[PDB]
């Protein structure tokens, strides 16, 4: 999984290369914008409910799940509902069948690749949205090993202690 | 008559339900025939025939543990009527509400009927025991009644009423209750031997086997048991039965599975 995201992530880097409630003051900020998610709007949702940490300040713990503190949030749109392995495989293949069913002009500097098969467009945020719990669990259990890959996507699920591991190294280096 | 038969006593029971509770099966039959006549007489009303009939037989808001078709099956005799004071290997219960603390005990039938609604717990001592309930208390399982009338009443209820579809107060569908009963009796009755204290030396009851054989012939009973645990046939108890208060995402997952633990335990 880690490697197959690497491939799509690289492809995506090739693809990218008011008083409104939409004004940046009203938008959700750092820690608040969940993986591939859209805000529980703070003008429709009670403060108490939108941010249980802002409601209850003593709720913060070092190893609390981020989902608590800021309120719980086609091949990818339909959720992983079935538990059976086999039916998922069969559905995967049927969905894949749905999508199945000198250079003149551009020089290389103008090459416009992407990932387009299996889904019509994949961006890694969607997949981080889909397998959210599996990811978080890997983001605790496999961090020492799969997290040692260069730029391993598991470190992005790294909580407090990952940042603190850098903190000692930097502060002791500065000391 | 409709009023007198739909009126409820101090324990919620119509006269019909009382006749069943007291083992007066011919009286229960007499009233049940009459109740059908009464319901069929008031067909000129803006009620459905059934509403009146169900009102007299088993009224709306009845605690499921008192539904007549279930009560008729619970009405077996205490083991003591056929074991006497001999010690046989059987299940036993303490009853703390009654001072039947852990040295003392009663057999399964007393616990189900003589101590209904008390604090009773399945005891952990050796199973080789008779049942103290006839001696320490006013034991209601000592009387067999008329066996032929008990069976006739069962047949009538099975065709008169939809009561076969209800689970009991522990979520057991009637069939799952009967088959466990037969399996239990099979072991207990094999210990029986021919030859102020109550009448002993009676022959053991075969009603559960007869009842199981007859109920298994009813399509509705069988369909109702096999479809148990489906989304339609929602088990009231111990079975994720309240869900509307959870946020919608968890409902859309948790509606998708279906239950078989009881269907598998029966089979
Ligand atoms: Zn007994
Ligand atoms: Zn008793
Ligand atoms: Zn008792």
């Amino acid at each position: 999984f880690q490697a197959l995201i690497y491939w799509i992530k690289a492809m995506n880097q090739q693809t990218t290369l008011e008083t409104g409630q939409n004004h940046p003051f009203f938008r959700r900020s750092d820690s608040m914008t969940f993986l591939g998610c859209i805000p529980p709007n703070p003008f429709e949702v009670p403060l108490a409910e939108a941010i249980p940490l802002a409601d209850q300040p003593h709720l913060l713990q070092p190893n609390a799940r981020k989902e608590d503190l800021f309120g719980r949030p086609n091949c990818l749109e339909v959720l992983p509902t079935k538990m059976s392995y086999a039916a998922n495989l069969k559905n995967v293949m049927n969905m894949q069948n749905r999508q199945k069913k000198e250079s003149e002009g551009p020089p290389l500097t103008s090459f416009r690749p992407q990932c387009s098969f299996m889904g019509m467009v994949i961006s890694h945020d969607m997949l981080l949205g889909r397998w959210r719990l599996s990811l978080e669990l890997f983001g605790r259990v496999f961090m020492e090993d799969v997290g040692a890959e260069p730029g391993s996507i598991l470190t992005e699920l790294g909580g407090f202690e990952v940042k603190e591991s850098k903190f000692r190294r930097e502060m002791e280096k500065l000391r | 008559l409709r009023e007198l038969l739909s009126a409820k006593d101090a324990r919620g029971m119509t006269p019909f339900m009382s006749a069943v509770s007291g083992r007066a099966y011919p009286a229960a039959i007499t009233i049940l025939e009459t109740a059908q006549k009464i319901a069929k007489a008031e067909i000129s009303s803006s009620e459905k025939e059934e509403d009146v009939f169900m009102g007299m037989v088993c009224p709306s808001g009845t605690n499921p543990d008192d539904s007549p078709l279930y009560v008729l099956c619970c009405n077996d005799t205490c083991s003591f009527t056929w074991t006497g004071a001999e010690h046989i290997n059987q299940d036993i219960f303490e009853c703390r509400t009654c001072g039947l603390l852990e040295s003392l005990c009663c057999c399964t039938e007393c616990a189900r009927v003589c101590h209904k609604g008390h604090d009773c717990k399945l005891k952990r001592t050796s199973p080789t025991a008779y049942c103290d309930c006839w001696e320490k208390c006013k034991c209601k399982t000592l009387i067999a009644g008329q066996k032929s009338a008990r069976l006739d009443l069962l047949y009538r209820l099975l065709t008169a009423t939809n009561l076969v579809t209800l689970p009991n107060s522990r979520g057991e569908h009637l069939l799952l209750f009967l088959v466990q009963t037969v399996a239990r009796q099979t072991v207990e009755h094999c210990q029986y031997r021919p030859p102020d204290m109550p009448d002993h030396d009676l022959e053991p009851p075969r009603f559960a086997q007869l009842a199981l054989e007859r109920v298994l012939q009813d399509w509705n009973a069988l369909k109702s048991m096999i479809m148990f645990g489906s989304q339609e046939n929602k088990d009231p108890l111990s079975a994720s039965s309240r869900i509307g208060h959870l946020l919608p995402e968890e409902q859309v997952y948790l509606n998708q599975q279906s239950g078989t633990i009881r269907l598998d335990c029966f089979t």
